[PDB]
């Protein structure tokens, strides 16, 4: 759905007006100080993504100037934005919704989880809603498989959901509010619900099993 | 002392865009000076 | 003398006290928790001394290979050139059904920043570069606070504990490609290019990260290097069978009635697993229909084989599959297997780099004729021609990922052949 | 005094250290497949079709990337490589697309040659293929990349010998292109040169466009008379006619390359 070649429009071209925030210039010192001195094209990926913070996505400009900054050609930047698909080439929505769909996500039922979004929302997987407000997409594994059906909306995760639970999500997302983040079915993190089954004794504290000779 | 019905683990719910990277600044000041190739990039 | 039974580790034995985040994770409880002890000692012992409690301890790699960690360690303790040298700690997990390594950043910082050190100061590195894939924004910055804190500390920097040596940990973020966890594309990563892995030789620890030695270590193989020199190798080695010892994190997911992370003994077996920690299958052990034992990469076994199967290494060979990542992934009898087994390999699809031919063309055609299959819309001789296109991408790719694509379609072949056969035959008795 | 003893097949050969498997078989007159690897450019070890077996060794090495050991038995020719170079073949050959009659590479194509003898003879492609949008790159250069194979021999020349960093891929997985992104022209006064180490059809001679076949042409040796560096090239001619300009292998003067002023 993504092409990989970038056509010139008005909205995104090399004249659409991009440059860091004095406050992100500062950032950059500290990131391209992380590495060592003249491998300053390490800083790419970091850089690349602060950009894309500061302005929400990547433009043609924005990886221009990237480029000039950290002195590479301007197409190895090209490369990393098409390689990572976290970078966003077209503008998002201020949320984008992210359901994951791979297998364990998906025996715990994530279609119903994908359903109840297309119909609150009105849209369908790949779109932005007509108020510049949300973007639904399918996403591979989070890292959270544990937890039953989940979401990520910019940088929180939203786990253990059901159908109600994720169209409250939106709801209190939709007028002002950060819904809290993690799990939605009375767990706190990856714990069994219904009780413990391993750490319920006080740990031990520091100097308990120390060998001998250490 | 034993108490464990609380996820001691909240402090995340407040963190924001540049939280990640403003750390990162505030750490500048303890990194060691870095190494040097010998050169300013693999083009010079 | 020697065990023969495994299972049921006391908490007084467990390595990650903190799994569920109970505790205060911020420093001053990973002290109270034992972290932070008598570092300047292990440090002032010496790089053999942490590199013989590690081969003794008889650790193996936790992301997927199960490497001995000891014999990997020490290809870098050999005499510094003038080049530096650097230890890569991979919190890239992205393995389907892994989610081990997110809890230990989030609740266990300080014992992945100690193992940072111990492992650096086994190897003679002067720094640590942190892999973490960048969906986990949240946790990541949990691992940079804590990492603040043992720099205020004293704890990491100049005069690290002070034993007089010099390390820094720093923090890198992914920007969300799953082959980024493979050693070499981790690498290429952090150099600000595309994730696409290298080939071998040269081996990242005489040219890796920058063009200098590395190692890369996954997040479970580091935080419990520090507990192992503290309590040695001996009490580490007295857990799971020869050749497999130590204590193991699983993430039971899928159809199971609690899925959970849960620390337990190598060599468990997967039904005591299952049904102690996890609350057994969702409809009783007998609507058990398949395991993947870790993780996607592993092929499934089915019923027969889950109920006299040891979580361990070896075990796990013996029955065609693998350890992985202790990832346990349950399907029920209610599950599609076939249309399980497809997701997987739509997903390696996506992850694929493109690099090299067999993986670029061939997983990509795996998929093709694995969504056809799910509708029946084959013939069964296609079933013997996806066995050998699996054949013709495993070891003949740069990295193991093409292998892992392979992998779940040889078990789905090995152990379901005549589901596939019955899907087709459906189809083409309507379209007739 | 410092070469190492490697076998070929059995035979044995002195080599010196660093000396890759490629090389050493090539000692014996043996040249192993490759649509990747270049001489000329860095290694790359991406399209597999080098992969030889090693006698005692499970898996197949990389002949392009993998240095020799001492004491290795190379097998060019035993069961497992022969396997190994018809999957290759077969992976290669899939999304291709069936345009041997109207691509100007048809007769002189690595592609062609090496799936007549290292390629299965038929297919078992039973899918739909991958088609690719076209860049424009000058007026040089034409580019039909739904032919290109994704060997990033153009990606190395034109940052290794032109030190123009304007090639490169986008995208991942079946889906990476070869490109510039952007709509840019590559305009090097050595840019003709993709044209002769690409290997297929995907790069070729706009002006040399559908005007021959390679069997036709009758090759003049000759020297560029444009510069005074005194290149060495070959003149293709066709019934009376001189049909396109050709680099001719000298070490000493101009390696394989021309400028596109002698092109
Ligand atoms: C496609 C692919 C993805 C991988 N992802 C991870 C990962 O997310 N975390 C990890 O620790 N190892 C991962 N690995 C394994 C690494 O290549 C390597 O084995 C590991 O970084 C070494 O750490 P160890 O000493 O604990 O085994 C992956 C391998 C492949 C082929
Ligand atoms: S096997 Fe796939 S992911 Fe690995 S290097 Fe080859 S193309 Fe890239
Ligand atoms: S590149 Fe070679 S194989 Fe492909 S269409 Fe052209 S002549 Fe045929
Ligand atoms: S265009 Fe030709 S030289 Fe460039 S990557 Fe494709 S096949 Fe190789
Ligand atoms: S499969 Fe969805 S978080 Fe892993
Ligand atoms: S010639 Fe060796 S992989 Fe291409
Ligand atoms: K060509």
């Amino acid at each position: 759905g993504a092409l990989f070649v970038h056509r010139d429009t008005p909205e995104n071209n090399p004249e659409t007006p991009f440059d860091f925030t004095p406050e992100n210039y500062k950032r950059i010192e500290a990131i391209v100080k992380n590495y060592p001195e003249g491998h300053k094209a390490a800083a790419v990926l970091p850089v690349l993504d602060l950009a894309q913070r500061q302005n929400g996505w990547l433009p043609i400009s924005a990886m221009n100037k990237v480029a000039e900054i950290l002195q590479v050609p301007p197409m190895r930047v090209y490369e990393v934005a098409t390689f990572y698909t976290m970078y966003n080439r077209k503008p998002v929505g201020k949320y984008h919704i992210q359901v994951c769909t791979t297998t364990p996500c998906m025996l715990r039922n994530s279609d119903s989880i994908l359903e109840a979004i297309q119909k609150k929302l009105g849209i369908k997987v790949g779109e932005t809603t007509p108020d510049k407000l949300f973007t639904l997409i399918e996403v591979e594994c989070l890292g959270a498989c544990v937890n039953a059906p989940m979401v990520q909306i910019n940088d929180n995760y939203y786990e253990d959901l059901t159908p109600k639970d994720i169209e409250e999500i939106i709801d209190e997302l939709k007028a002002g509010k950060i819904p809290k983040p993690g799990p939605r079915s009375g767990r706190f993190s990856c714990e069994p619900a219904g009780g413990l089954t391993s750490l319920t004794e006080p740990p031990k504290g520091p100097g308990f099993g120390v060998q001998a000779g250490l | 002392p034993f108490d464990n019905t609380t996820y001691k683990n909240l402090q995340h719910h407040d963190y924001s865009t540049y939280t990640f990277l403003d750390l990162n600044l505030d750490l500048s000041k303890f990194r060691m000076p870095q190494p040097s190739s010998g050169r300013e990039s693999p083009r010079h | 003398p020697k065990k023969t039974s495994f299972g049921s580790l006391k908490d007084e034995d467990r390595i990650f006290t903190n799994l569920y985040g109970r505790h205060d994770w911020r420093l001053k409880g990973a002290q109270s928790r034992g972290d932070w002890y008598k570092t300047k000692e292990i440090l002032l012992k010496g790089p053999d001394w942490i590199l013989g409690e590690v081969k003794t301890s008889g650790l193996r790699g936790r992301g997927g290979a199960g490497f001995p960690t000891g014999l990997k360690w020490s290809f870098m303790n050999k005499p510094s050139d003038g080049r530096p040298k650097y230890l890569v700690v991979n919190a890239d997990e992205g393995e389907p059904g892994t989610c081990k390594d997110r809890e230990i950043i989030r609740h266990d910082p300080h014992k992945l920043v100690e193992g940072c050190l111990v492992g650096g100061r086994a190897m003679g590195a002067r720094a640590a570069y942190i892999y973490i894939r960048g969906e986990f924004y949240n946790e990541a910055s949990n691992l940079q606070v804590a990492i603040r804190e043992a720099y205020e500390a004293g704890l990491i920097g100049k005069n690290a504990c002070g034993s007089g040596y010099d390390f820094d940990v720093f923090v890198v973020r992914g920007a969300g490609a799953y082959i980024c966890g493979e050693e070499t594309a981790l690498i290429e990563s952090i150099e600000g290019k595309q994730g696409k892995p290298r080939l071998k030789p040269p081996f990242p620890a005489d040219v890796g990260v920058f063009g200098c030695p590395t190692t890369v270590a996954n997040v479970e193989t580091v935080a419990v290097s520090p507990t192992i020199c503290r309590r040695g190798g001996a009490w580490f080695a007295s857990f799971g069978r020869e050749r497999n010892s130590g204590t193991k994190l699983f993430n039971i997911s899928g159809h199971v009635n609690n899925p959970c992370t849960v620390e337990e003994e190598m060599s468990v077996p997967l039904k005591e697993l299952i049904e102690k920690h996890a609350g057994g299958v969702t409809g009783g052990w007998d609507n058990l229909l398949a395991v993947i034992p870790g993780g996607s990469s592993t092929p499934l076994i089915p019923k027969s084989v889950c109920e006299t199967v040891l979580m361990d290494f070896d075990a796990l060979i013996q029955a065609q599959t693998g350890l992985g990542t202790a990832a346990v992934i349950v399907m029920d009898r209610s599950t599609d297997i076939v249309k399980a087994i497809a997701r997987l390999i739509e997903f390696y699809k996506h992850e694929s780099c493109g690099q090299c031919t067999p993986c670029r063309e061939g997983v990509d055609w795996m998929n093709k004729v694995m969504a056809r299959f799910v509708r029946g819309d084959a013939r069964p001789a296609e079933i013997d021609s996806l066995w050998e296109i699996s054949k013709q991408i495993e070891g003949h790719t740069i990295c193991a990922l093409g292998d892992g694509a392979a992998w779940p379609v040889q078990g789905l072949i090995r152990h379901f052949r005549p589901e596939l056969e019955e899907r087709m035959q459906q189809f083409a008795q309507q379209h007739q | 005094s410092n070469l190492i003893e490697v076998f070929v097949d059995g035979q044995s050969v002195m080599v010196e250290p660093g000396t890759t498997v490629l090389q050493a078989c090539e000692k014996v007159g043996m040249q192993i497949p490759r649509f990747c690897y270049h001489e000329r450019l860095s290694v790359a070890g991406n399209c597999r079709m080098c992969l030889v077996e090693i006698e005692k060794a499970p898996k197949v090495v990389a002949a392009c990337a993998m240095p020799v050991m001492k004491g290795w038995n190379i097998l060019t020719n035993s069961e497992k490589t022969k396997k190994a170079r018809e999957g290759v073949m077969e992976f290669l050959l899939a999304n291709h697309p069936l345009d041997c009659p109207i691509c100007d590479q048809g007769g002189e194509c690595d592609l062609q040659d090496q799936s007549m003898m290292f390629g299965s003879d038929r297919s078992r492609f039973l899918e739909g293929k991958r088609a690719v949008e076209d860049k424009n790159i000058g007026p040089l250069v034409k580019t039909i990349m739904t032919r290109c194979i994704q060997c990033t021999r153009c990606i190395r020349f034109a940052s290794e010998i032109a030190g123009v960093d304007d090639l490169g891929t986008t995208g991942r997985g079946n889906d990476m292109q070869v490109g510039t992104y952007i709509e840019k022209m590559f305009m090097s006064e050595l840019s003709g040169n993709i044209i002769d180490i690409c290997p297929v059809g995907a790069l070729t001679s706009k002006p040399y466009a559908f005007t021959a076949r390679p069997w036709e042409t009758r090759k003049t040796e000759s020297i560029d008379v444009m510069d005074a560096v005194g290149s060495n090239i070959v003149v293709s001619t066709r019934t009376g006619e001189v049909m396109r300009i050709l680099p001719r292998m000298h070490e000493d003067i101009n390696e394989e390359w021309i400028s596109d002023k002698t092109r």
